[PDB]
RNA sequence: UGCU
């Protein structure tokens, strides 16, 4: 019940559209949430060190 | 090339809202169907720039 | 001895429309906002300074908006027309300039003209280029003279700011609570803060609730805290009635239970009950003085007015606790309409405050630590902040004002260019504050307060029924006044000061309270004299004619309203059973000696508000005038709106019929304006041979719809023929359709952009790829010209390119990939014009105008100006169409079975009037509550030799024998709608799918398939077609084969299970792709579905 | 190849090449339309 | 300014005084037309200032 | 936009009488007697000529020219 | 935003 590992799903659940008209792409919210989680883990590790 | 006749006359001809890369000699369907997004799917994909995604 | 009636009384409406009416409201509001309100906002925020480095300041002197200009040229301004802005997809705005003075290094430096932003200029405004122009100049500028205007043009799209309808502020509302507790509420809103405070009787005692208090406290404690500590004085202020004391006794007992008897103790208790944002006593006093009841002012911590206000509120609550005299929210007398001017003023104030804060922050960051070089604001004065803010707020339509905590959506909408009537009706729409929150049916219902203000019948049919409304033909919206002379006259008329006497006088039956914009103005006796004198003074002119005065006897309150947004309507003053306006005055107005302003000044016509007409008596006609009459109705047909004004004889039809007729006229097909050829929109519908109606209304003549009609008059015969008109359908004539009847033109726009990226590279148009075998362009590039752009005059087929665009992939040699603009269309289209423009960003905008000439066929929808919408069922030839003695064959044959259930006698009256008019060479009038009578048209018919009932002897065309019953022939004004079967036809093959879920797309434009919703699944289940349901929902929609491991129950790939690192127990299985996605999402959510497979046997 | 266009207000035949600022002589209007084609087009009277 | 399709429809609605008995029906196709079953009417109008 | 050549119901040639009707309007003839003198007995052609709006000149005022 |  207490989680220590998060299961990032495949790319089929996280569709990415390459918008060549600008310098950016359309990404779902799950990718951003996982990126924020990884950033927070790195920040916690840095603070611990 | 065509898997049946080996010809390189592969043309992308949409037949009634159906994208299809088909040989122009024998009509052998090489590939068919394309995966697009849908509008609600398009709306829920958020715009993130390379300035943040690249690093 | 009948009362004389002025026949020319209707001439007062055109004179009123000459200066006010439909579109003048937004024009005047925008003019006021850009002339006075912007200057007031600039004066309020004239001085801005930073805390660090004192003696530094930035002082604003005067702000200008200037004339509309375009920043296309290289640092050069140039006048630009609205049509040019629409063509170039830019904004029609003017450069905002200001003169300022600042101190760079303690030396005062002034600037006489400095741009700070760009304000989108409304069309036909004071500073617009269209105003004060003749039709010749409109033609020179490529603009329609009949265009209503009043809308903004941003990035080429036309947006209209709808009128918002909200509740009146600073007003006590007594209503039942959630559980059913009759309480009161008051939302005090000042220029800075807006606080809603309530009072409940949940436990027989009055508890006051505010957002800044931890728990609701008794009202007696607040009384003791606000200065008045004597329980006797509190009771006298509440009321002297036996039931009032009996109801207030519990509150006194609860207060006496505690040890709160002084102002200090009450303030200490309040401070203890105050939430975090003697110090507690000071905070409690500050909240009581400023936060609670902000609209009630205190001179210097003198809570006498606030005490009287809360006492009157408690008295009203006590009175309502008995007889169920609960006030209703749907009463429009307590509604306020915020035009675009107020919204733009608030937005500009917020943006200016944000700009001032940003400038102060930049100064605080730059001045102290930059260098000895003295810093000045000019180097950081952002000139794009206000421009971008205005553009976003007008385009996106979402307004987020943090200073006021206002988050509104749908403020601006795309102006519907379906027809001139559509645009004119959409310009005068009103949106509500509810915005489809609950199906209350209260505000959605038609209230009697909408008399003469809003159109009762005009309402969109659908989910927005009752929330979207249109203004009446004759109405006005008031603005804000100074309120100075009003207070002066009230004080001079003997209104006693509320602070001079105690609250016991409020309980007397003859003492009437007087309120001013929610604030207690005082008390008065014999309010009849006060009201009469105030009305006489307003008629004389010393008081603004828009200041409303109303009297409610149930509460004994006289309200004096002077705030803006109130709805008013002109009425003729009636004195002693005779109106002030006479035939001599009407003749003078017709000859031009006087005008509507002269009528207003001579105490002949006056503006009445909803609250004022609630007490005043009005007469519909002269014969209805009795002894107890104060005003006379100008015209009854003005009750209907613009869209409803097109209905001929609407008082002979049903209300849903009129609603459907307005809804379909909002989509009717016809000409837009005299510049419709030069106009290039994403979708336009035009009619080949439009004809003005034979039965035209006075509203039609006023709105000049006859100059831009949206339909044709056809000889319609009401009968049943061939059984192809069973349910609302109609039969068209093949010969009539061949001779040009109903011919329509569909104009579509295809836009392409060739922009330059960051790198020194640009998108380029490649020439036509000529085939070396035949030395001619290929079938796809056949319509392209030498420059790769399709030339006008040719026909475009399906899957053909219009612009052979190629763009680089780098952003060493550039690598261009082709992205041509292919034409997706079932039918062919002809290119009319190809416009090429260049923006300031070196971007080439190419717009090709595609045209499609379509003929009425089976499936096309048609309307008959009476809500009798129908679909073309069959097209029989002329020889099959019946013929009369004269040889006239009907173009349209409608079903007579639709008349009994719908009671559309107005359609028959319109047909008879049109027949009489086409016979006698006249135009009959179908004015509401009037118009040409049936006797006149019957006399015309009998004089011209036709039957006096429309029915004529007709011979069958098929069998050649006469019919046993006469057919009802006559000209009816039929209008074609934009709903075309060619556009609504859809057929989906396998086609593409969605990336996330492998299922067909949604919309038809993106090649989407139909959806077998939950109801369809339920129907299939009820039928029991298990195999059919399976084939529909699994095989033909999201069929897929996955690999599942029989050991762990997880999903594998390519016959391999990575979990067990084995492939012996892995087997294939059919499963919907949606189900597989659900399983994957559950596995991600840690809810692991373990599938235990087994043999099908 | 001489590419010809028409001004929005002058209605004069102006010749410009590729990658040029869209402008018309003796004026400053920036709306340039393309002349109608010279190819034969067949229409039906139906 | 009049649309090409509207102009063609108006021209088609214009009657011709030619005797139909002296002509025949055009066969399926044959857009070029033959002398027996076709009639050509030229219309060239160039408007200019007086 | 422009007066149709043929009448929707019957099909009598009516486009050639538009200028004659305009001339009658410029004269003292009313709508009724002008339509009677033009030879329109049946009411369909009377409606066609009377309910028609002249917008061709309004569009030509905006034409490139 | 429109349509039944
Ligand atoms: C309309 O004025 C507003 C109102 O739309 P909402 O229903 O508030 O949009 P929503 O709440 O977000 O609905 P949903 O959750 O289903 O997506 O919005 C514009 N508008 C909304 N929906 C449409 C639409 O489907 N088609 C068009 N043309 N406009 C729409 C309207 O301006
Ligand atoms: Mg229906
Ligand atoms: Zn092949
Ligand atoms: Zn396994
Ligand atoms: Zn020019
Ligand atoms: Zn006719």
């Amino acid at each position: 019940l207490i989680l220590t590992r998060l299961l990032v799903p495949p790319l089929c659940i996280r569709p990415s559209v390459v918008s060549d008209l600008k310098s950016g792409t359309n990404e779902d919210d799950l990718t951003m949430k996982l990126t924020e989680i990884i950033f927070l883990n790195d920040v916690i590790k840095k603070h611990r060190i | 090339r065509c898997p049946d006749c080996g010809s390189t006359e592969l043309v992308e001809d949409s037949h009634y809202s159906q994208s299809q890369l088909v040989c122009s000699d024998c009509g052998c369907v090489v590939t068919e169907g394309v995966l697009t997004t849908t509008f609600s799917d398009e709306g829920n994909l958020r715009e993130v720039t390379y300035s943040r995604s690249t690093g | 001895a009948p009362i004389p009636t002025v026949e020319e009384k209707w001439r007062l409406l055109p004179a009123f429309l000459k200066v006010k009416g439909l579109v003048k409201q937004h024009i005047d509001s925008f003019n006021y906002f850009i002339n006075v309100e912007i200057k007031k906002i600039m004066k309020a925020n004239e001085k801005v300074t930073s805390d660090a480095d004192p003696m530094w300041y930035l002082k604003y002197l005067n702000i200008y908006v200037g004339l509309p200009d375009v920043e296309e040229s290289f640092n050069v301004t140039r006048p630009v027309s609205p049509h040019e802005c629409r063509l170039r997809d830019m904004t029609y705005s003017a450069p905002i300039t200001v003169d300022i003075e600042y101190t760079r290094g303690s030396q005062r430096i002034i600037r006489n003209a400095l741009p700070i932003g760009r304000m989108p200029i409304m069309l036909r405004s004071s500073n617009c280029v269209l105003t004060g122009k003749t039709p010749a100049e409109f033609a020179k500028l490529n603009e329609c003279p009949l265009d209503p205007g009043g809308y903004f043009i941003v990035k080429g799209v036309e947006k209209v700011i709808l009128i918002q309808e909200q509740l009146s502020k600073n007003r006590i509302i007594v209503e039942a609570d959630r559980k059913g507790a009759v309480g009161a509420s008051v939302t005090s809103s000042t220029h800075e803060k807006k606080s809603r405070t309530n009072m409940a009787v949940k436990q027989g005692r009055f508890y006051l609730r505010h957002n800044t208090l931890s728990e609701d406290i008794p009202i007696v404690i607040i009384f003791k805290a606000m200065g008045v500590e004597s329980d006797q004085e509190i009771v006298q202020m509440i009321g002297t009635e036996e039931h009032v004391m009996a109801a207030f006794g519990p509150s006194l007992e609860e207060c006496q239970k505690a040890q709160i008897f002084t102002q200090m103790q009450a303030l200490k208790y309040i401070g203890n009950k105050v939430r975090r944002q003697k110090t507690k006593i000071e905070e409690a006093r500050e909240l009581l003085a400023s936060t609670i009841l902000t609209h009630v002012p205190v001179k210097e911590f003198n809570f006498r007015a606030k005490c009287i206000y809360t006492a009157v509120m408690v008295r009203r609550v006590i009175l309502a606790q008995g007889d169920n005299k609960v006030d209703d929210r749907d009463y429009y007398g307590n509604k306020r309409l915020e035009l675009a001017g107020q919204l733009l003023s608030l937005l500009f104030e917020d943006l200016f405050k944000k700009f001032n804060s940003e400038m102060k922050k930049i100064a605080d960051q730059v001045i102290p630590k930059q260098r000895a070089a003295q810093f000045d604001v000019v180097k950081h004065m952002r000139q794009d902040q206000i421009t971008n803010g205005m553009v976003n707020a007008i385009s996106t339509g979402n307004w987020s004002l943090k200073r006021f905590k206002m988050d509104r959506q749908g403020v601006t909408q795309v102006l519907s260019r379906l027809s001139y009537i559509s645009a004119l009706g959409m310009m005068t729409r009103i949106s509500s504050q509810f915005e489809k929150t609950r199906k209350v049916s209260g505000p959605r219902s038609l209230q009697p307060s909408q008399w003469g203000m809003l159109c009762p019948s005009d309402t969109p049919e659908g989910e927005a029924c009752g929330l979207v409304k249109n203004l009446a033909l004759m109405t006005h919206i008031t603005t804000d006044m100074e309120d100075g002379p009003i207070v002066k006259l009230a004080s001079n008329l003997g209104v006693e000061d509320v602070n001079l006497l105690c609250g016991e006088e409020l309980s007397y039956p003859n003492v009437f309270l007087v309120f001013l914009n929610g604030n207690i103005l005082g008390v008065i006796r014999d309010h009849k004299k006060l009201v009469n004198t105030f009305r006489l003074m307003r008629r004389a002119g010393y008081i603004n004619e828009f200041v409303s005065i109303s009297t409610n006897l149930t509460d004994r309150c006289v309200y004096i309203s002077s705030d803006g947004g109130r709805l008013c309507r002109p009425y003729i003053i009636v004195k002693k059973q005779k109106p002030a306006v006479t035939n001599k005055h009407m003749e003078e107005l017709a000859q031009g000696y006087r005008n509507f302003e002269d009528f207003l000044h001579e105490s002949l016509v006056e503006y009445l508000d909803v609250n004022e007409e609630n007490d005043c008596n009005i007469a519909l006609y002269e014969h209805t005038i009795n002894k107890d009459t104060t005003h006379l109705e100008i015209e009854p047909f003005t009750l209907l709106g613009v869209c409803a004004g097109l209905i001929p004889y609407p008082h002979h039809n049903q209300s849903p019929r009129n609603t459907y007729q307005c809804a379909m006229g909002k989509q009717a097909m016809g000409t837009i304006g005299y510049n419709q050829r030069n106009r290039i929109d994403t979708l336009m519908y035009l009619l080949a041979y439009p004809q003005k109606p034979m039965v035209k209304t006075k509203t039609i003549e006023l709105i000049e719809f006859e100059k831009l009609p949206a339909g044709q008059n056809a000889t319609v015969a009401v009968m049943s023929y061939s059984g192809y008109d069973i349910e609302d359908a109609l039969v068209l004539n093949k010969a009539s359709l061949d001779r040009g009847f109903g011919r329509c033109l569909v104009y579509k726009n295809a836009k392409c952009t060739l922009k330059r990226y960051t790198n020194q590279t640009f998108d380029k148009v490649m020439g036509p790829m000529l085939d070396a075998a035949t030395r001619k362009p290929i079938w796809r590039h056949e319509i392209l010209d030498a420059d790769g752009i399709c030339s006008p005059g040719e026909k475009v087929e399906n899957k053909q390119v219009l612009v052979n665009k190629s763009m680089p992939t780098v952003t060493q040699q550039p690598q261009y990939k082709d992205v041509p603009i292919t034409y997706k269309g079932a039918t062919d289209s002809y290119i009319e014009k190809v416009m090429i423009s260049s923006n300031a960003e070196d971007a080439f905008l190419i717009k090709m105008l595609l045209r499609q000439t379509r003929r009425p066929e089976i499936g096309d929808k048609f309307s008959s100006r009476h809500g009798q919408k129908g679909v073309c069922g069959l097209i029989v030839p002329q020889e099959d169409m019946p013929f009369c003695d004269s040889g006239i064959c009907p173009d349209i044959i409608m079903n007579p079975h639709g008349f009994p259930s719908r009671m559309t006698v107005g359609k028959l009256i319109e047909l008879l009037a049109g027949k009489a008019g086409v016979l006698d060479g006249r135009f009959h009038y179908g004015t509401a509550f009037g118009g040409s009578k049936v006797k006149d048209v019957c006399e015309d018919l009998v004089r011209h030799g036709y039957n006096y009932l429309g029915k004529d002897y007709v011979t069958s065309g098929i069998t050649g024998e006469p019919l046993e019953a006469y057919i009802y022939f006559g000209p009816v004004y039929y209008q074609k709608l934009k709903h075309m079967v060619l556009d609504k036809m859809h057929a989906r093959a396998r086609g593409p799918r969605a990336v996330l879920t492998r299922q067909p797309t949604e919309g038809r434009s993106r090649d989407g398939g139909l959806r077998l919703g939950e109801m369809e699944r339920d129907c299939l289940i009820g039928y029991g077609a298990s195999m059919l349901l399976l084939e529909r929902l699994m095989i033909s929609s999201d069929a897929f084969e996955v690999d599942v491991c029989g050991q762990c129950g997880l999903l594998g790939y390519s016959g391999w299970c990575h979990y067990c690192k084995s492939s012996c127990h892995v087997s294939s299985l059919r499963i919907p792709y949606a189900c597989k996605l659900l399983f994957q999402e559950l596995q991600s959510m840690n809810i692991i579905p373990r599938l235990k497979l087994s043999k099908y046997n | 190849q001489p590419m010809i266009y028409i001004c929005g207000e002058c209605h004069t035949e102006n010749e410009i090449k590729s990658r040029d600022p869209i402008r018309c002589r003796e004026c400053g209007y920036r709306i340039m339309y393309k002349k109608r084609t010279k190819r034969l087009v067949v229409f039906d009277a139906r | 300014i009049v649309q090409d399709e509207i102009l063609a429809h108006r021209l088609g609605l214009i009657p011709i005084h030619a005797d139909p008995r002296l002509f025949e029906y055009r066969n399926q196709g044959d857009e070029e037309g033959t002398e027996i079953d076709t009639l050509q009417f030229r219309l060239q109008v160039r408007c200019t200032r007086n | 936009m422009i007066i149709p050549v043929r009448c929707f119901t019957c099909g009598k040639i009516v486009g050639n009488k538009w200028e004659a009707y305009l001339g009658l309007l410029q004269a003292e003839y009313t709508e009724g007697d002008a339509l009677d003198a033009l030879g329109l007995k049946r009411y369909c052609c009377r409606r066609m000529l009377l309910a028609h709006v002249d917008l061709i000149e309004k569009l030509l005022n905006y034409a490139p020219l």
